[PDB]
RNA sequence: CCGUGAGGGAAAGGUGAAAAGAACCCCGGGAGGGGAGUGAAAUAGAGCCUGAAACCGUGGGCUUACAAGCAGUCACGGCCCCGCAAGGGGUUGUGGCGUGCCUAUUGAAGCAUGAGCCGGCGACUCACGGUCGUGGGCGAGCUUAAGCCGUUGAGGCGGAGG
RNA sequence: GGUGGAGCCUGGGAGUGAGGGCGCGAGCGAUAACGUCCGCGUCCGAGCGCGGGAACAACCGAGACCGCCAGCUAAGGCCCC
RNA sequence: GGGAUGACCCCAGGCGGUAGGGGAGCGUUCCCGAUGCCGAUGAAGGCCGACCCGCGAGGGCGGCUGGAGGUAAGGGAAGUG
């Protein structure tokens, strides 16, 4: 017997179209493009999930690292203050703390302060 | 297997037999492969580049026209030309040691001899072939056309009886084969056959 | 009110009525858990140590989830190298009740 | 209530009617009328032909009351290209394909 | 016994035979054969045992 | 159709059960269309089954004229949409990051090969021998070939020979 | 001592038989070459995946099964980018 | 190890990867299954989906289209991606 092509390519070219919706130019309208175009999606996606972990702490510690000063002291010592007095609660997403609620913030400098 | 259920038209009688106590799964499905492989037509083919009906001629140069490069069109590469290891005809028989055939019979039969479903009769008297007429005979052997038969007998007119039902398939003795068995849900034969299966199998 | 509680190796800041879906644990749903132990009180002044005991969090068990379906996928250009791995994400959700 | 004419198979090329058309949108059919009469375009006439049998279908057709009518929606598609061989330079010979419009006025009535 | 159930024991199947399809498999491109040179080609080698 | 000639050598199938293949009227030179009518269906209307993709077009939502780029990805935010909301879809302002696919090479984003885009065609096979492995039959044995008989696609015989 | 994707035996399938950089030891060269030919190691090849080196296969760090808006480190860094 | 002779809980480890070796699967055409089963209360094909199953190849389901076919479990053979 002949099992020719038929209905198999078009079914597995039209999966990939639909996965590039929203692509510029042919990008999102040829099979091939679009293809190129996404293993660059999967590779670039993966990387930025290692190093939306990277991105995050960042941002906690420059807004801890700002509100210190605020009350005197460098993020480099407040860890140290902390790490001693053995309040490693921070976890530095609860910089959530440092701008929601400030005395609770200024209460952790102070153990901080006395390390 | 043993206890084998005879019609004589005075008794309800027993019968003992023979028949090897285990089966092989395995050795069945192998011969089945065989008898539906020999049978096979082995007609599919197909042109070769070789056989197609254009010319030995070059299409173009080969240098410097700026297109590709190319032999005849017969070349499987263009659209309309040879075919690529497709088919040819052949011959898918091949010859199975007698002794797997003849196991592969005993064997068939008594799977359906366990099941109890093996039935020996004498004589019919729904002979004298009219469909209608075996119907009654059936109905008497309490074959209500509620599973497949195969019916095995030498009687050329108890044969053609029986042939158009939709549920029975028929052989002379000599045509017994583990597939038409297996695709059946019991076995019915007279005591002609039935001896000259045993005088069959060893 | 707050606590700073500890699940999964993460740690959140939880309100009493809150819904918020955490680490899948080893639990039968509808049960009740007691979140070791945290480590800040809303009122303040107790923060200390690693975890303040004799405080604890209190959340029902709600039920078991499976996060939606990340495609991970790894490509290696010119080496002909692709991989295609679907994976979604076990959790569980609690709704916080009560903080001792 | 809305009414249409369609004229196809118009040999004329799609790029060159589609500006006609243009000038020709949501104008009154009075507007209209005048605009394609002045233009200088070979799709003027075209147009203006199919702008016709909409205004005409619409009263006769639709019962809609002419002096009301505007252009809803209108547009031309491709249709079908006839290919000839233009001999050239050196045995040469491209192929140039005199193309095909599908005229569409689409009419509807002003709510004044 | 119904032919619904004949099959054959695990191998002996064995069939799964090999490959010049896609990448994923191995088995692909070059298949198999290795990059190269006359192995490569497909008259292939000139006859190994002399 | 190409070739002086020997010779080369294509494309191109499908309305509907039934032509009932759209009288008549309207715009129109016509072509084409709009009503009417047929029909279960007329985006089945004869350029007629299904009617994908590239490609062209009209309408809508979000968006863009002090930014700079393999066009994506992570994040937050604005707008629009679906809803039970902690929810989800669309789009994309700003911020992080980011050197196309294949091939060939010690090395390619590479200013090295190939590819305008889409659809379809497109390359590890079969025969007989050989050799290992494996699933079974029989085991000092195993096994038949040509052929003969028989056959709803029924098998058996055949021991030359190996 | 050493239980290791260690070792040895028999057998089935291979691919490779253009290497390259760097450290160290020589020869050739001019105590030239991103030179060339050997030796021992390594790494790239196949880790053009990740962090550092402004950027950069092979130098420093380190061997990426998957997920997290958790932590500690390596080389390298902490005036602003 | 759990003694259930296992398809399964627990614990401990391994899992960058080109030429290559090995293994398990998905899917396409066709045959037995089939004088059956699905089907005009709608087959194959097509267009959508933010839904369900699968690690993935894939399979479902739902809506629209389409209008006459399709073909389970189990197995067989190839002009199979
Ligand atoms: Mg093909
Ligand atoms: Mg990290
Ligand atoms: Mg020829
Ligand atoms: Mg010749
Ligand atoms: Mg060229
Ligand atoms: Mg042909
Ligand atoms: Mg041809
Ligand atoms: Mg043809
Ligand atoms: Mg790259
Ligand atoms: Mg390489
Ligand atoms: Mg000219
Ligand atoms: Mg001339
Ligand atoms: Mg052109
Ligand atoms: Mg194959
Ligand atoms: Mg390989
Ligand atoms: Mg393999
Ligand atoms: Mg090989
Ligand atoms: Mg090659
Ligand atoms: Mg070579
Ligand atoms: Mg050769
Ligand atoms: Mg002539
Ligand atoms: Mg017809
Ligand atoms: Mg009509
Ligand atoms: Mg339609
Ligand atoms: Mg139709
Ligand atoms: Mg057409
Ligand atoms: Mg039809
Ligand atoms: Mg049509
Ligand atoms: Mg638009
Ligand atoms: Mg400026
Ligand atoms: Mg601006
Ligand atoms: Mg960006
Ligand atoms: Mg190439
Ligand atoms: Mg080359
Ligand atoms: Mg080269
Ligand atoms: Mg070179
Ligand atoms: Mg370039
Ligand atoms: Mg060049
Ligand atoms: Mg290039
Ligand atoms: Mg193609
Ligand atoms: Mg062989
Ligand atoms: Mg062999
Ligand atoms: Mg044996
Ligand atoms: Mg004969
Ligand atoms: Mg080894
Ligand atoms: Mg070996
Ligand atoms: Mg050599
Ligand atoms: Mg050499
Ligand atoms: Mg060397
Ligand atoms: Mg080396
Ligand atoms: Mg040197
Ligand atoms: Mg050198
Ligand atoms: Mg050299
Ligand atoms: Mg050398
Ligand atoms: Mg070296
Ligand atoms: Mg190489
Ligand atoms: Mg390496
Ligand atoms: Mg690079
Ligand atoms: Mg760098
Ligand atoms: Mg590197
Ligand atoms: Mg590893
Ligand atoms: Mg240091
Ligand atoms: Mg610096
Ligand atoms: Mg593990
Ligand atoms: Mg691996
Ligand atoms: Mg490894
Ligand atoms: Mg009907
Ligand atoms: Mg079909
Ligand atoms: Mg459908
Ligand atoms: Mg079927
Ligand atoms: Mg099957
Ligand atoms: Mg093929």
């Amino acid at each position: 017997p002949r099992a020719k092509t038929g209905v198999v390519r078009r079914r597995k070219h039209k999966k990939i179209l639909k996965l590039a919706k929203g692509y510029w130019g042919l990008r999102s309208k040829s099979f091939r493009k679009a293809r190129e175009t996404l293993f660059a999606a999967g590779n670039y996606a993966y990387a930025h999930r290692k190093r939306r972990k990277r991105d995050f702490r960042r941002l906690w510690i420059v807004r801890i690292n700002a509100a210190c000063r605020q009350h005197g002291l460098n993020y480099s010592t407040f860890i140290h203050g902390l790490k001693k007095a053995g309040i490693e609660v921070d976890r530095k997403n609860l910089a959530d703390l440092a701008v929601r609620e400030p005395q609770v913030f200024a209460e952790l400098v102070e153990r901080a302060k006395a390390a | 297997v043993y206890q084998i259920p005879v019609l004589s038209p005075s008794g309800r009688r027993e019968l003992a037999a023979d028949l090897p106590a285990e089966i092989n799964p395995h050795l069945l499905w192998e011969v089945v492969r065989w008898q539906l492989a020999k049978r096979r037509r082995g007609t599919a083919s197909t042109k070769t580049r070789g056989e197609v009906a254009y010319s030995g001629r070059k299409i173009w140069p080969q240098k410097h026209t700026g297109r590709a490069r190319h032999g005849d069109i017969g070349a499987p590469i263009f659209v309309g030309g040879g075919v690529v290891f497709g088919p040819k005809p052949r011959d898918y028989s091949y010859t199975l040691p007698k002794k797997v055939r003849k196991k592969g019979l005993a064997m068939a039969v008594a799977d359906r001899a366990r099941e109890g479903k093996l039935l020996l009769v004498e004589a019919f008297a729904g002979v004298n072939g009219k469909t209608k007429e075996f119907l009654a005979w059936a109905k008497e052997a309490g074959l209500d056309g509620s599973e497949s038969v195969l019916l095995v007998t030498g009687n050329e007119l108890v044969r053609r009886a029986a042939r158009n039902l939709p549920w029975v398939v028929t052989l002379a003795p000599e045509g017994l084969n583990v597939y038409d068995i297996v695709r059946t849900e019991r076995l019915v034969m007279d005591l002609d056959a039935w001896e000259v299966f045993q005088n069959r199998i060893g | 009110m707050f606590a700073i509680v500890k699940t999964g190796g993460k740690q959140y800041r939880v309100e009493p009525g809150l819904k918020l879906r955490v680490e899948k644990l080893d639990a039968e749903p509808g049960a009740t858990v007691e979140l070791p132990v945290l480590l800040l009180g809303g009122e303040k002044t107790v923060v200390g140590t690693p975890v303040v005991e004799g405080a604890s969090v209190v959340a029902e068990v709600l039920g078991h989830g499976r996060g939606k379906k990340i495609l991970v996928s790894k490509f290696k250009a010119k080496v002909q190298y692709r991989r295609k791995k679907g994976h979604r994400q076990p959790y569980t959700e609690l709704l916080i009740k009560e903080i001792r | 209530m809305e009414a249409k004419a369609i004229a196809r198979y118009v040999r004329i090329s799609p790029r060159k009617v589609r500006l006609v058309v243009d000038l020709i949108r949501g104008k009154s059919l009075e507007e209209a009328r005048n605009i394609l009469r002045y233009t200088n375009k070979r799709g003027a006439y075209f147009v203006a032909k199919v702008l016709e049998s909409a205004a005409a279908n619409a009263v006769n057709n639709h019962d809609m009351l002419e002096d009301r009518l505007y252009v809803k929606a209108a547009y031309v598609d491709e249709g079908p290209a006839l290919k000839r061989v233009l001999p050239r330079a050196r045995g040469r010979a491209d192929i140039i394909k005199k193309r095909t419009s599908h005229i569409t006025v689409i009419l509807g009535e002003k709510h004044g | 016994m119904k032919l619904s159930d004949l099959r054959p024991n695990p191998g002996a199947n064995k069939r799964r035979k090999r490959v010049g399809r896609g990448p994923g498999s191995g088995h692909g491109k070059t298949a198999t054969r290795g990059h190269k040179g006359q192995k490569s080609r497909s008259g292939g080698l000139k006859d190994p045992r002399r």
